[PDB]
C-alpha cells in the first residue's frame, strides 16, 4: 500500500480531460486505413476557401439566389454606394453563415487578414471601374466616395480578369478579435462605390451583377472552442 | 398592402406574389417604428403578408 | 530511449507577414479568377504595403483532434427502478450520434470519419414525488451492457441476457466517479460515414441513407438492486469523446435545423438574417 | 518503464516537458494526439492542375 | 495560350478554347486499386477503353429563371454502352471521372454557373416525416431541377435551390470540388473526381458516390434580338475503371 | 530553531515563531503557465507584486462550542485590491497560494484545529432534492460556518460538521494539503497551494479551485479568569498570478 | 507604399491606409525605468498587455467655424479598463504613449488640422486674478474644448484658441511633438511620447504630464450635397507602463 | 512526426503505401489491426501427441 | 509481426513470458497497462518543505 493523497479535482468528469482509459473491447482489430481523398487536418485549411457571401440580405431575399449578388448599372449612379458592410466575421448576419464564418461560431477568438473576393458577372463588352474601401475603426462609416478612398482602397478594373481581391489586414489594438464582436474588438467596414462608371453598348444588358466570396488569410486562427449558437433543439430524436 | 397613416406605399405595384416587398416610407416630419418593408407569404394556396406595416409617429 | 523516448516539438505557427514596400509592375496579385475553382494566394502584402510583423499565434486548437475530442452527450435516458410495467425499468438506446444536435452538427462537418470513442456515463438518480418519501434505500448499482448487433436482447431487468459472458458491461455503484471506458474504431469499412447517399436495397429502394452503414449495437442499463419500496428514476447520460480522430471530405455547416434523427430531412431556411438595405453600416460614432 | 517525454504547450514569447506512461495494452486507449499540427491547405484551396502563379495574371 | 484544352480518353476527345483550368478534386488523380488496400479476392475487370471514354448525357436549357440541375452520377451512366453493362453484370465497380460542363453563349450574354461535385450528397424529403423515392433523387440521364421555392411533395426532394437538397447554404457549395462558369469568362469546367468513398469498391446501383450540381447564381441575362436558347451539356468520362463479383445482371 | 518562519510576498511579510512547518500542497510549487501547457494564445498579465501578495480576511472567534468556518478561494479575494480588479477584467485567471492561518492562546488554553484545503470541494444542500445557491457556498471574505447538528434549509449547505458538506467523514480530510493548529504546540499553520484543476487557466468567478475549511477537532478550552476571545486569522497570498481574456468588467 | 501602416499593441491594432509618417516625440522611445535612474525601492508592477493597449475616446464633431479641443492625457484614462485601475491603487505610475488621431473625408472635403502633444502644458483662468478648477481644464474622456473669442469665466481657462490657453501663440505650437491632418493628404497621425518629466516617476492623477490638441488651422469646408459630418476620434495606448506605491485606491 | 508507413492491401498478380500517424495518447483509440495474418490450424486440428505422419496407417 | 514480449506475473519466491501484438491503429483499443507499479507516497505522506528526519525531535 503505496501512501497517496487525493487533490481537488479527484472524481470530477471534466468534459475537456484527455485521460488513458480501458478498453472494453480488448486487443479488437481495426480496418485497415484507406486513402481516402481530401483528409481535413485543421479547420483553418477549411475556413481559407471562398464562400459566396449574401451582401443582399435585405428583406424578401433571404431565400432566394438574388441574397447572394450586389446590383450594379449603367448611368451616372456615383452618387450611390454599390454595397457596403460591417467585418464581423461571425457576427453579422452578411457573414455568420459563409464557411469562415460558421468555423468562427466554434470558438471565441479570432486573428488575421481576411479576403474578400469580387467577381464581375455582367457580358464580356460590359466594362466598371470600382473603388473597394476597408475602413479601419474609429470613425463611421464613409458616406462619400471622397471618405472611402482615405482607407485602405483597391480600385477594380474589369476586364479579362474577372475578379478582384480585397484584403483586410489585420490592423488591431489586441491580438486577437471576439467572434462575438463588441464596440471594443470592432473591425471597420468595407463599402463599395463606383470609380468610373458601367459603360455598356447597346444590345447588351445595362444592370448586371457582383459577387462576394470571403475567405481567411494564411495568417488567420483562432481561440477558445465554444458551441455554435445556431443548432438548437427542444427535444431528443432530433 | 395595407395602407399606414402618415405614410406611404413606395411605387405600389397592382399584384404582389410570393415572397414579393411592399416597402413603406413615412412622410416628412414623422418618425418611422416598425419593419421598413413586409413580404408576401404563402400557404395552402392562400397569400398573406408577413406581418404589420410600420408606424409613422409625429 | 529504453526507460525514457523524447519528443520534439510540433509546434506550428501562422505564416508571419512580410514587409512590402510600394510597387509599379505588371505583376497583378489582387487580380485572378475564380472561375478555376482556385482560391486566391494572395497575402496583404501584396495590396498595400506593410510592415513586417513576427506572428506567433497557432492554429493548435483549430486541428480535427482538437476540434472534436471533446465529450459531448449523445443520450439521454430515463429508466425507473419500480414500476408495473417492466420495460420502463430498464433503458435500451440503439448507439448513434444523430439524437443531440450540437455533437451531430460538429460529425457532420466531415464526410467520413474515423476515431476512437471515450464513452462516459452520468447517472443520476431522483426520488420521485409521493405521498410517502421517506425510506433508506442503499447505493444504487447500475449495469450498462453494450450489446454487439445480432445478441440476445433482455426482455426484462431478470433476464439471462444480463449475464453478460462476453458482451462488454460495467457495474457501477452511485457515489463514484462517472464510468468511462474507450471503444476502438469498430466500422466494418474504412472510416465511419455521416452520411450514405444510397440504399439498403440493390433495387434503389429500402432505407435511404445513415440507417444502412449504422449498425454499431445498443446499450441496456438497469439498476441490479431491484425494485426500492417507493419509485426512483435513474436518467443516464451518455458523452463520447472521439480521440485518434481522421476526418475527409468536409461540408458546408448544417444550416438548417434537424428534425429527426433518421434522415436529413429539413425546412426550407433563409440563407442569413436581413438587415435594412445593402449599405447599411450603423452609425457607432455618436453623442 | 517506457516514459515518453514531450514539451508542454507554452506561449511562444513569454520567458518544459511532460511525462507519459501507456498502461493499457490497446492502443484505443490512449490519450489524444492533442498535438499533431501538420497542414495542406492545397487539397481544397488551388485544388487544380496548372498551378497558379498569383503574379501573373492567371488567364489567357 | 493556357485557355485551350484537350482531353482524350477513349476513342473521344474534347477541345475546348476557353479553358478555365481543370480542377483535380483534392489534389488526387484516379487510380486503379492496390493490393495494399483491396479487399475482395477475385481478379478484376479493367475495360479501360470500353469504359473509360467521354460520355454525353442530355442537355439542360438554361432559362432565365432556371434554379439549377443535379445529376446522381453512379447513377446516370448506366445506358451508356460498356460502362452501363459492366455495372449491370458485376456486384462492385470502381471508378474516378472527367465532368466536363459545357455552355457557350455569345460576348453580350452574361451568367455565372457553379458546377459542383458533392460526394455523399444525401437528400431530404419535402415532407419533413417522409423518406425519398429514387425516382426522386435521380433520372438517369435526365437532369433533377432545383426549385426556387420550397417544394411540397411527399416521396420528393426538398429542392428549393437555397438548401441545395442537403440542408445548408447554397453559398458554401464551394468547399467541394467546384468551378464557374463566368460566360464573360468561360463556355466549359472541368473536375476531375478521384475515387472517394469510405471503402475501395462499391456496388454502382445502390449508392450515389457524388452528385454534379449545376446552379446558376447570377441568373442568364441578355438583350432582346440574341439568341434566347443556351444549352448547357455535360459530359462524363469514367476513369480507372474496375469491377469485382461477376454474375447475372441486375434487373431494376 | 525551526520554529520561526518568514515569508515575503510583494509588500507584506508574516512573521511567526510557532511555525510547525510548511505544507507544499503534494510536493508541488506554484508556477507559471508554460508553452508546452497553455491553450489561450494572447498574451498574459503577470503583475506579480500587485496581486501576489498576502491578503487578510476578516477574523473568525473561537468559541467552546464553534464547528468551524471555510472559504471558497478563488472567490472571497474579490475586493483584494488589484487581484480583484483582474480577477473582474479578464476571462481566466490562475494562480497558486500561500494560506497562512494565525490563531495564538496562552500556555494554558487547549484546543486542535484542522485547517485543510480541499480542491473542488463541492457542496450539498440541506434539502436531498434541492441545489445550493452561491450565497450558501460562499461569502467572499465572511467565513461560511458549519454546524453542529444537520441543518434543514432549502438553497443552504447541510453544513453539519462531521459530514464536511462533502458527504465524506470529517476525521478522513487529512487526505487533502493540511496543517493541525495545536495551541500547546502552534499558532500558526501554512499551506502552499499550486494551482490545482482539469485545466490550464479557468474562470476566477464561476469556479471554486479550493475551499480552506478549519475545523475544531478539539474544542476550545480554558480555565476561568483567562483570555475568553481568540480569534483565527486567514491570510491568503496569491503566487504566481496571471490572467488571459481581458475585455470590460464582470458586474455580479 | 509607406501610406500603410499598422500598430499592435496588446490585444489592439490600428490599420491605416493614408499614413503622413510616425512622430516619435524626441527620437526617443518609451521605455522601462532602469535601476541607474530610479528612486522608489520596491519591486513595480508591468502588466504589459492589460495596459498597454488602444483606448479610443470620445469623437469630437468637427464643424465648419470649431476652434479646437484638447486632453489632459495621464488624466482621461481612469475609465479606461486595467489601465485606470492600476492608476487607481498606485501612487506612482509612468508610461509613454502612442496617440493616434483619426479624422477621414472625402476628396472634396478640405482641412488641416494640428495635432500636438504639449508637455507640461499649464494652463491660465480667464479671471487674470483668478485660478482654474480641475474641470475647467480635463474633462476625463470628454474633450475641452477651444474657443474662438476670448472666455470671461472665473475658474475656467482663457481658451480663444490663438493663445493655447497658454499665453503663446498658437503657430508656435509646432515645437513640440506634432502632426498634421491635412484633408487632402491624411486621415490619421501618430505621435510616439516617451515618459517626459523631471521625475521617474509620478502620480498620475496630480500631474498632467502632457495635453493632446487638436486645432484646426483651415476651417473644415465642403460644398453642399457632401457629407457635414466629419468626426475625430482619439485612440491612446499606453507604453512601458509601469507603477509603484500600490494600497488602497483613490477615491475621487 | 512518428509516422508509420505500411502497404496497403493490394492484389496479388495484377500490376503502394499508407501513411498512418496516432493523434491520442491512449492506444485503446487506435485504428484495428487489419493486417495481422498469422495462423496456427493445429490446436484445433491434429492436438495430439504423438504427431501423425498422414502416410503411415495413423494406428497399430 | 511487431511482437512484445514480456514477463508474466509469477510468484516470488515458488520455483515465464507472455506475448503480445497489437491489431487495432488507436492506442485507446490496446489493453490495460497492467503491471506499472511506480509509486510515490512522499505527494501526500510528508508533504512539506524542510524534510523531517525521523530522528530528530521534529520541532524546535
Amino acid at each position: 500500500g503505496l501512501p497517496v493523497m487525493n487533490t481537488p479535482g479527484s472524481n470530477q468528469f471534466l468534459t475537456s480531460d484527455d485521460f488513458q482509459s480501458p478498453s472494453a473491447m480488448p486487443q479488437f482489430d481495426v480496418t485497415p486505413e484507406l486513402d481516402i481523398p481530401g483528409e481535413v487536418k485543421n479547420l483553418m485549411e477549411i475556413a481559407e476557401v471562398d464562400s459566396v457571401v449574401p451582401v443582399n440580405n435585405v428583406v424578401g431575399k433571404l431565400d432566394t439566389m438574388d441574397i447572394f449578388r450586389i446590383p450594379v448599372q449603367s448611368g451616372n449612379h456615383q452618387s450611390t454606394q454599390v454595397f457596403g458592410f460591417q467585418v464581423q466575421p461571425g457576427l453579422d448576419s452578411v457573414f455568420k453563415h459563409t464557411l469562415l464564418g460558421e468555423i468562427l461560431n466554434y470558438y471565441a477568438h479570432w486573428s488575421g487578414s481576411v479576403k474578400l473576393t469580387f467577381v464581375f458577372c455582367g457580358s464580356a463588352m460590359a466594362t466598371g471601374k470600382f473603388l473597394l474601401a476597408y475602413s479601419p475603426p474609429g470613425a463611421n462609416a464613409p458616406k462619400t466616395r471622397k471618405d472611402a478612398m482615405l482607407g485602405t482602397h483597391v480600385i477594380w478594373d474589369v476586364g479579362l480578369q474577372s475578379s478582384c481581391v480585397l484584403c483586410i489586414p489585420w490592423i488591431s489594438q489586441t491580438h486577437y478579435r471576439l467572434v462575438h464582436q463588441d464596440e471594443y474588438t470592432s473591425a471597420g467596414n468595407v463599402t463599395c462605390w463606383y470609380q468610373t462608371g458601367i459603360v455598356v453598348p447597346a444590345g447588351t444588358p445595362t444592370l448586371c451583377s457582383i459577387m462576394c466570396f470571403v475567405s481567411a488569410c494564411n495568417d488567420f486562427s483562432v481561440r477558445l472552442l465554444k458551441d455554435t449558437p445556431f443548432i438548437e433543439q427542444s427535444a431528443l430524436l432530433q | 398592402p395595407p395602407q399606414i397613416d402618415n405614410g406611404i406605399i413606395q411605387g405600389e405595384r397592382d399584384h404582389y406574389g410570393y415572397r414579393q416587398s411592399v416597402t413603406y416610407a413615412c412622410n416628412k416630419g414623422f418618425t418611422m417604428i416598425g419593419e421598413h418593408s413586409i413580404y408576401c407569404t404563402v400557404n395552402n394556396d392562400e397569400g398573406e403578408w408577413s406581418g404589420p406595416p410600420p408606424e409613422c409617429r409625429g | 530511449g529504453d526507460v525514457v523516448e523524447a519528443i520534439e516539438g510540433a509546434v506550428a505557427r501562422v505564416a508571419d507577414t512580410i514587409s512590402s514596400g510600394p510597387t509599379n509592375s505588371q505583376a497583378v496579385p489582387a487580380l485572378t479568377a475564380v472561375e478555376t475553382g482556385h482560391t486566391s494566394q494572395v497575402v496583404p502584402g501584396d495590396t498595400m504595403q506593410t510592415r513586417h510583423v513576427k506572428n506567433y499565434h497557432s492554429r493548435s486548437e483549430s486541428t480535427i483532434e482538437n476540434f472534436l475530442s471533446r465529450s459531448a452527450c449523445v443520450y439521454m435516458g430515463e429508466y425507473y427502478t419500480t414500476n408495473t410495467d417492466e420495460t420502463k425499468r430498464f433503458a435500451s438506446w440503439t448507439i448513434n450520434a444523430r439524437r443531440m444536435v450540437q455533437m451531430r452538427r460538429k460529425l457532420e462537418m466531415f464526410t467520413y470519419v474515423r476515431f476512437d470513442v471515450e464513452v462516459t456515463f452520468v447517472i443520476t438518480s431522483k426520488q420521485d414525488q409521493g405521498t410517502q418519501l421517506g425510506q433508506d434505500m442503499p447505493p444504487l448499482t447500475h449495469q450498462i451492457m453494450y450489446i454487439p448487433p445480432g445478441g440476445p436482447i433482455p426482455k426484462s431487468t431478470t433476464d439471462y441476457a444480463w449475464q453478460t459472458s462476453t458482451n462488454p458491461s460495467i457495474f457501477w455503484t452511485e457515489g463514484n466517479a462517472p464510468p468511462r471506458m474507450s471503444i476502438p474504431f469498430v466500422s466494418i469499412g474504412n472510416a465511419y460515414s455521416n452520411f450514405y447517399d444510397g440504399w439498403s436495397h440493390f433495387s434503389q429502394n429500402g432505407v435511404y441513407g445513415y440507417n444502412t452503414l449504422n449498425n454499431m449495437g445498443q446499450l441496456y442499463m438497469r439498476h441490479v438492486n431491484g425494485p426500492s419500496p417507493l419509485p426512483m428514476t435513474s436518467i443516464v447520460r451518455v458523452y463520447f469523446k472521439p480521440k485518434h480522430v481522421k476526418a475527409w471530405v468536409p461540408r458546408p455547416p448544417r444550416l438548417c435545423q434537424y428534425k429527426n434523427a433518421s434522415t436529413v430531412n429539413f425546412s426550407s431556411t433563409n440563407i442569413t438574417d436581413k438587415r435594412d438595405s445593402i449599405t447599411h453600416v450603423p452609425d457607432t460614432v455618436k453623442p | 518503464m517506457g516514459a515518453q517525454v514531450s514539451t508542454q504547450k507554452t506561449g511562444a514569447h513569454e520567458t518544459i516537458h511532460y511525462t507519459n506512461i501507456n498502461y493499457y495494452k490497446d492502443a484505443a486507449s490512449n490519450s489524444a494526439n492533442r498535438q499533431d499540427f501538420t497542414q495542406d491547405p492545397g487539397k481544397f484551396t488551388e485544388p487544380v492542375k496548372d498551378i497558379m502563379i498569383k503574379s501573373m495574371p492567371a488567364l489567357n | 495560350s493556357d485557355r485551350v484544352r484537350s482531353i482524350t480518353l477513349g476513342n473521344s476527345t474534347i477541345t475546348t478554347q476557353e479553358c478555365a483550368n481543370v480542377v483535380v478534386a483534392y489534389g488526387r488523380w484516379p487510380e486503379y486499386l492496390s493490393d495494399k488496400e483491396a479487399t475482395a479476392e477475385d481478379q478484376p475487370t479493367q475495360p479501360d477503353v470500353a469504359t473509360c471514354r467521354f460520355y454525353t448525357l442530355e442537355s439542360v436549357t438554361w432559362e432565365k429563371d432556371s434554379p439549377g440541375w443535379w445529376w446522381k452520377f453512379p447513377d446516370a451512366l448506366k445506358d451508356m454502352g460498356l460502362f452501363g453493362q459492366n455495372m449491370y453484370y458485376h456486384y462492385l465497380g470502381r471508378a474516378g471521372y472527367t465532368i466536363h460542363v459545357q455552355c457557350n453563349a455569345s460576348k453580350f450574354h452574361q451568367g455565372c454557373l457553379l458546377v459542383v461535385c458533392v460526394p455523399e450528397a444525401e437528400m431530404g424529403c419535402s415532407d419533413v416525416g417522409g423518406t425519398v423515392n429514387e425516382h426522386a433523387i435521380s433520372e438517369g440521364e435526365i437532369a433533377k431541377k432545383f426549385s426556387a421555392t420550397a417544394t411540397n411533395g411527399a416521396h420528393t426532394v426538398q429542392s428549393i435551390v437555397t438548401n441545395a437538397g442537403m440542408g445548408v447554404g447554397v453559398g458554401n457549395l464551394t468547399i467541394y470540388p467546384h468551378q464557374w462558369v463566368n460566360l464573360r469568362t468561360n463556355n466549359s469546367a472541368t473536375i476531375v473526381m478521384p475515387y472517394i468513398n469510405s471503402v475501395p469498391m462499391d456496388n454502382m446501383f445502390r449508392h450515389h458516390n457524388f452528385t454534379l450540381m449545376i446552379i446558376p447564381f447570377v441568373s442568364l441575362d441578355y438583350s432582346s434580338d440574341a439568341s434566347t436558347y443556351v444549352p448547357i451539356t455535360v459530359t462524363v468520362a469514367p476513369m480507372c475503371a474496375e469491377y469485382n463479383g461477376l454474375r447475372l445482371a441486375t434487373s431494376l
